[PDB]
């Protein structure tokens, strides 16, 4: 198993870099989803002023 | 040494990679909940202040 | 589903699962002298024959039932163990974490079965009911800070001379943590939880890695209990206020951190390490300047960092954190004016080194301001220098620390300005000087030989 | 156990690993450079020379 470990060994070092890299890009994604729900919280804040005002 | 023993010090070694990767993985959206928050309530109140 | 993936291949509790499962406990004979119904039974039965092999939640109800019923901590634990080894695969007891899920009334259930008998029941009960609240389909608080107000779990956890003990407890309130709305109720019972994550940090500081032993040092069960505590540190930090409040009631424990980074290779506890730091540093974080005054003065924070940046760790992330921490404390000290650091000290009588305490072009600007009466402010140090070692003697913890810095301050001012000679004679401190050459203590001494030399200098060329 | 990475040209590979052997290792496993992620080259540990420079400049500093 000594020339079958090493490819092995060899396979786990680019898969542990993507696990990492899929994370760091997970966050990444993360990040549009703060600015696009916010967006949201935005106009949905506009039309709770507007309710109170046609109320006034 | 012998084909077993360097077998063992593989299932050891494999593990420890990718273990501590995964753990790592953990740690960068650990940090992701921790922005999505923060840079939410910042655009949300900056906004909310003109609205206001 | 295959519920949380945590705790089925975990070490500590495998050696948990294997007191369990060494130990049979027939229901047939209980239920038969009665303790529980025989429909519990054939259930509890057949529950142990889908485990093994091939194709129900449908099977919940009647070990939920038997749970309650039952007093007995043996047959309860092979039930619960039985429960927890479904909800965890995907492969066998995908239909069992729906049915929990659908319907909150079985998790409360579960949840009375918690706070039993022997401690490995609370591990095993703690761990299924921790599964079905991180799932985002149900969420309770009350479960949560419920759960923590109690002696038995805490007594549990406590403990950290069974490594069993303590990794799983760690991790049922860690995995919760990671959904903010927790970290509000988890941090009111912090005081009695935060001491003892503290304690597992320290003692892996002070036994060397040079060695191996079992319990905790560079092999994989020691990492992981380190990481853990740090991680539950970590995720109550996030919160503004909270930051604040726990640089300010565990700052002993906190300083430790530095500690942790230098010994270990390890980039999952040192990361963090770093990270937990660099919040509580943040500009976000209320009082913020106080925070670094006292991580750099105290902790060596500083020194310690910049030794850091030249052996950087192998991971990106690891990099960002030790130059983003080492700017805002460096940042934070210069910026602030010279001649109101230097008032500031003096006045309140409390004297301590600082970055631009001891720089040279501090005393370059600050020496015109001073006069006002023939370097009035100069003057009045010289006297506080003089005052102290007369006064309440000398080789008293506070008034060593004013003396060693009180000379630093003096040997500048004096190697810059060749009138401040006649102000040593008029006020007479001159003489003060020679006394403190024999006055006991390395850094005593050896600022009043360079007080000297300043002196003679001007004098005698 | 403590950690042990050795580095030599194959072709002696086969008589290495003997003069190894009878002075106790164990778990003798070839890897390359790239396996683990500490053993690739980087600025970082430039660095450290460039220290262990100024450590042998002090040393020369102090025995004068």
């Amino acid at each position: 198993s000594q020339k079958n470990g090493i490819a092995t060994l060899l396979q786990a070092e680019k898969e542990a870099h993507e696990i990492v890299s899929k994370a760091r890009k997970y966050r990444q994604d993360k990040l549009k989803q703060a600015k696009t729900d916010a967006a949201k919280e935005i106009d949905s804040y506009k039309i709770q002023k507007d309710k109170e005002l046609k109320e006034f | 040494l012998t084909p077993n023993q360097v077998n063992d010090e593989l299932n050891k070694m494999q593990a420890f990679i990718r273990k501590e990767a995964e753990e790592k993985a953990k740690e960068i959206q650990l940090k992701a909940d921790q922005e999505y928050e923060i840079e939410k309530t910042n655009i949300v109140r900056n906004e909310t202040n003109n609205i206001d | 589903m295959g519920a949380t993936k945590i705790l089925m291949d975990s070490t500590h509790f495998n050696e948990i699962r294997s007191i369990i499962r060494s130990r049979s406990v027939a229901w047939d004979a209980l239920a038969r002298s009665e303790e529980l119904s025989e429909i519990d039974a054939s259930t509890a039965k057949a529950l142990e024959s889908i485990l093994v092999k091939k194709n129900n939640g449908k099977t919940l109800i009647p070990l939920i039932h038997l749970l309650s019923t039952s007093d007995n901590e043996d047959c309860k634990k092979s039930v619960q163990n039985l429960i927890a080894e479904l909800l965890s695969s995907d492969k066998y007891g995908d239909d069992t974490v729906k049915f929990f899920q659908e319907d909150p009334k079985q998790l409360e259930q579960l949840f009375d079965v918690s706070l039993k008998g022997d401690f490995q029941t609370v591990l095993i009960s703690g761990f299924n009911v921790v599964s079905l609240l991180v799932q985002n389909g149900l969420h309770n608080v009350k479960l949560v800070e419920k759960l923590l107000k109690n002696n038995n779990l805490i007594n549990i956890l406590q403990n950290i001379e069974q490594m069993d003990t303590c990794y799983v407890c760690i991790r049922l309130l860690q995995e919760l943590a990671v959904i903010p709305e927790y970290r509000d109720v988890i941090w009111l019972h912090e005081k009695k939880f935060m001491p003892t994550l503290f304690k597992i940090l320290q003692r892996a500081t002070d036994s060397q890695l040079a060695t191996r032993i079992v319990a905790t040092n560079s092999n994989h069960l020691g990492i992981q209990l380190q990481y853990h505590s740090l991680l539950l540190i970590w995720l109550l930090t996030f919160n503004p206020v909270f930051a604040n409040e726990l640089v300010q009631k565990y700052l002993s424990d906190f300083l430790d951190l530095l500690k942790l980074v230098k010994i270990t290779i390890k980039e999952k506890v040192s990361r963090l390490c770093i990270s937990i730091i660099l919040q509580c540093c943040s500009t976000r974080v209320k009082q913020h300047k106080k925070v670094i005054k006292q991580l750099l003065l105290l902790g060596n924070a500083l020194p310690t960092v910049q030794s850091l940046s030249e052996r950087k760790y192998s991971d990106e992330e690891l990099r960002q954190d030790i130059s983003n921490l080492k700017e805002i404390l460096e940042n934070e000290y210069q910026e602030l004016t010279s001649f109101d650091e230097y008032v500031a000290e003096l006045d309140s009588k409390l004297l301590c080194w600082s970055p631009p305490h001891v720089d040279n072009g501090f005393w370059s600007d600050n020496i015109d301001e001073f006069k006002k009466d023939n370097y009035k402010i100069f003057r009045q140090l010289i006297e506080l220098l003089q005052a102290k070692v007369r006064n309440g003697d000398v080789n008293a913890k506070q008034e060593k620390i004013i003396i060693q810095v009180a000379l630093n301050d003096i040997t500048h001012v004096v190697e810059l300005l060749p009138e401040s000679i006649d102000v040593l004679d008029k006020t007479g401190g001159k003489a003060d000087i020679m006394e403190l050459l024999n006055h006991s203590d390395s850094r005593v001494k050896y600022e009043a030989l360079k007080a000297t030399q300043a002196i003679i200098g001007y004098t005698f060329k | 156990m403590a950690l042990v990475q050795f580095y030599i040209p194959q072709e002696i590979s086969r008589d290495s690993a003997y003069t190894l052997g009878q002075l106790g290792l164990v778990q003798f496993r070839d890897l390359n450079s790239k396996v683990r992620a500490f053993q690739r080259t980087f600025v970082n540990e430039i660095r450290r020379l460039d220290n262990v420079e100024r450590q042998y400049r002090y040393f020369y500093s102090l025995l004068k």
